[PDB]
């Protein structure tokens, strides 16, 4: 993993409106395929560049588990961020639809 | 029965000791330009076969997403 | 002459590929 | 050895033909030896150019004359 404040800069200009006329700008004269194949590039040399600097190089979050505490961290974020925020509105909409554990009730006895 | 839908085949029993059983080669060759390709040595692929071959260098990430 | 183009270093240092994996094969899957 | 025949651009191998000899260091001990650049120059003949490996430095040549 590398490059994480980059790839945070990439988000905040992605979603200035500003870049999105540059990127209209940028889209005449240009094919689907040829998008696909630069971003497709992009991240090929992300992981290449892992897979070669990782051999001789260390990072100031490198330990004993290496890369794999990286990648656990960004898989954690991204759930308590996302996922666990779907869960809350999942809750407060079961909550004022059923009442709260109304998806586990047990159906009517009949 | 008269003999003509007999079973196609002798038991390893009888072939081990006639000594003509084999063992080996669970997989197999079906094309003689398959089955040379090892001693051949010089083309073990067409010119045209290496060519083919040169498109499945890895595997379509963009056909398996599609 | 000197030099004064700005020389990108794609065209020096190419990257290997590592998203899609290899086959050794040379055959596709349903082959 | 293998089939990587070094490409001759002097981007890639700087100073390939610009004396008409080459060498080489052979084995642990390492030996001297001396090669005519033509002799080497008559592997480009055979070299392929549509083929490139490790980071495009490397050409390959057909696999009779390699073989």
């Amino acid at each position: 993993g590398f490059h994480f404040q980059q790839y945070i800069a990439m988000a905040g200009r992605a979603i200035n409106p500003v870049q999105w006329t540059r990127a209209w700008r940028r889209m005449e004269g240009k094919s689907a395929t040829e998008v696909y194949r630069d971003a497709l590039a992009w991240t090929n040399n992300q992981f290449a560049q892992i897979s070669r600097a990782s051999q001789y190089r260390a990072w100031w979050w490198q330990n004993p588990l290496g890369m794999g505490l990286v990648l656990y961290g960004t898989y954690k974020a991204w759930h308590m961020i996302y996922m666990v925020r779907k869960q809350k509105k999942t809750a407060q909409l079961v909550a004022a639809a059923y009442g709260q554990g109304g998806q586990w009730l047990n159906p009517v006895p009949r | 029965p008269s003999g003509a839908y007999r079973l196609p085949a002798v038991d390893y029993k009888r072939q081990l000791s006639r000594g003509t059983l084999v063992e080996g080669a669970d997989f197999y060759l079906p094309t003689a330009q398959e089955q040379q390709r090892l001693a051949r040595h010089f083309e073990p692929y067409s010119e045209q076969e290496q060519e083919e071959r040169r498109k499945f260098r890895f595997q379509s990430i963009s056909v398996y997403l599609a | 002459k000197t030099l004064e183009r700005n020389v990108p270093m794609k065209e020096i240092l190419q990257p290997l590929w590592v998203v899609e994996p290899p086959n050794f094969l040379r055959q596709p899957v349903w082959k | 050895m293998l089939n990587f025949i070094p490409k001759r651009c002097p981007s890639v191998s700087l100073l390939f033909g610009k004396r008409p000899v080459q060498r080489i260091e052979v084995g642990q001990a390492r030996h001297q030896l001396e090669i005519p650049v033509e002799t080497i120059e008559k592997i480009y003949e055979g070299v392929d150019s549509r083929l490139e490996y490790h980071n495009k430095d490397y050409n390959a040549m057909k696999w009779k004359d390699f073989m």
